[PDB]
């Protein structure tokens, strides 16, 4: 059972918004109060300004607490500034920013004085999600709450989202000229940034299975109504019931027939190349335990969510028990029989 | 021999008192539910 | 050994205190500054 | 919630402006506490000691 | 036998949708990549 | 008074369940061939 989140990149455009209010001492100055903020980047900001001409707008419109506010970088005019790389560090995704001052205003005397700083801010971030993928998360905290498949194309609407419909734009055949192929775009404007990522069909794109073992040689066998399947590659014996496993109940199980066809041939190419020839199309089957098993039957020339447990010693432990019971009966049965043979023999 | 785990990997992850994925989806849902994030007032 | 936290069910009553000051431009409006506070709500608030 | 549109003053000229907004909220909250039970905590991450 | 594990300690801490750690190593880098935190103005 | 520590693992249970199973058994033929062979060999010398 697949456990680790659906990741992507998306991309945050975001204006950190500074005003400072500065008391002005006869010999000294001191903040009186430091208000922060991060306005979210308009639509057509991102596409004709950002994308296009690598350049942000130095000026911030946005609705905060149900109000149309406006900023500008230095209370000055409103110019286009040259979006630059950032400065550097350890473990982090390349970013963007537009000023590193932070403008406070001049000294004058007693009288406070207010002074805004707009930052045009564009980062590359880390985006996951969990099932059902309802809602996603950047690597920021901050986070989104739609599915990261929604979309207008491909009835993609019938996806969640949970904020209103304007907020929310595809744009179609998007070219993305980085800030030193046609794409489709999901662009979102929470209250706090403007996410955007490469919006991509659902079904093939996760899976609550993921490819945990490949198994040359797995050894079926019958047993008591039920199918035992055994490796001496891992040293592990799952048991399944004997009847097959539908795909079609595995939630969002569209991954595991790609994956399963891939691996069986890749690795019947490998090793068995003329020894042996397939049997049947590729099988699956459920374990105890939620191990589902993708088995392809070889021979010589002559809807639901699975639940998996997080300990294997039962299945190690049952191969070995197995190998032993086997082994030590086979040489009891030997004996008993050489003891009868022996018995009879010596009637004589 | 049947599966057995002493502690299922969901207790392990239970048995920690706070969680920062609970706490940040339910302190940023907060907005969404309590207010109106949309209307405009002029 | 029990490891799982004691779980129960609580209510919290609290008021979100919004302070806001604002400029007016000529032509435009600015924010400079949002308080924000979540003040209790007494007893007897609750109560009656 | 007993609120849903944060007040805010009416446009005036280059003056600041003040606005005030309560909002009454009452939430249902999962608890949690682990031993010895001294002190627990809500899901909104706020404690009680 | 050859050590078998369904989840590497790896995988079980990175099936946590976010992360304090992580969150906080980034989120206080901030002054220091898009800021200057040592130019005074007089 | 006190509180109990758990250990997380089980195996121990299960390994000391496993090689039980197969020792008492594995002694119980032995001491069964044992025996058999001691009472051929003194069936033997007549």
């Amino acid at each position: 059972e697949n456990i680790a989140p659906y990741k992507f990149k998306a991309t945050m455009y975001y204006k950190d918004v500074t005003v400072s209010q500065v008391w002005f001492g006869h010999r000294y100055s001191q903040f009186m109060g430091i208000f922060e903020d991060r306005a979210p980047v308009p639509f057509e900001e991102v596409i004709d300004k950002i994308n296009a001409k690598g350049v942000c707008r130095s000026t911030a419109k946005y609705v905060r607490n149900n109000l149309e506010t406006t900023a500008f970088h230095r209370d000055d005019h409103e110019t286009d500034m040259e979006l630059k790389p950032a400065n550097a560090a350890t473990r982090t995704s390349r970013g963007w920013h537009t000023t590193d001052l932070k403008y406070n205003p001049s000294r004058v005397e007693a009288f406070h004085r207010y002074g805004t700083t707009v930052n045009c801010i564009v980062e590359e971030v880390d985006a996951r999600s969990v099932y059902p993928y309802d809602e996603f998360v950047l690597a920021t905290g901050d986070f989104v709450y739609m599915s990261p498949f929604y979309g207008y194309r491909e009835g993609s609407h019938t996806e969640h989202t949970t904020y209103a419909a304007d907020r929310f734009k595809q744009v179609d055949g998007f070219y993305a000229r980085d800030l030193t192929a046609p794409t489709t775009r999901n662009l979102l404007t929470t209250p706090k940034f403007t996410v955007a990522w490469d919006w991509v069909p659902k079904r093939p794109s996760v899976c609550t299975m993921t490819k945990w073992q490949e198994v040359d040689e797995m050894l079926r066998s019958e047993y008591g109504g039920s199918f035992r399947f055994s490796s001496d590659a891992i040293s592990t014996t799952f048991t399944t019931n004997l009847t097959e496993y539908p795909l079609s109940r595995v939630d969002l199980g569209d991954c595991i027939g790609k994956d399963a066809r891939d691996a069986m041939d890749r690795i019947f190419a490998r090793r068995y190349n003329a020894t042996h020839i397939k049997v049947g199309q590729p099988q699956y089957y459920q374990a105890n335990g939620g191990f589902l098993i993708a088995y392809q039957p070889l021979l010589s020339n002559t809807v639901e969510r699975i639940k998996t447990t997080s300990s294997i010693e039962f299945a190690r432990l049952q191969f070995t028990y197995n190998h032993i019971q086997r082994h030590v009966n086979d040489m009891l049965g030997r004996v008993a029989i050489a003891w009868c043979e022996l018995q009879n023999h010596e009637l004589t | 021999f049947v599966p057995l785990e002493v502690y299922t990997r969901h207790e392990i992850k239970d048995s920690g008192l706070l969680d920062y994925t609970e706490v940040q989806r339910r302190n940023q849902l907060h907005d969404l539910r309590f207010a109106d994030i949309d209307t405009v007032i002029h």
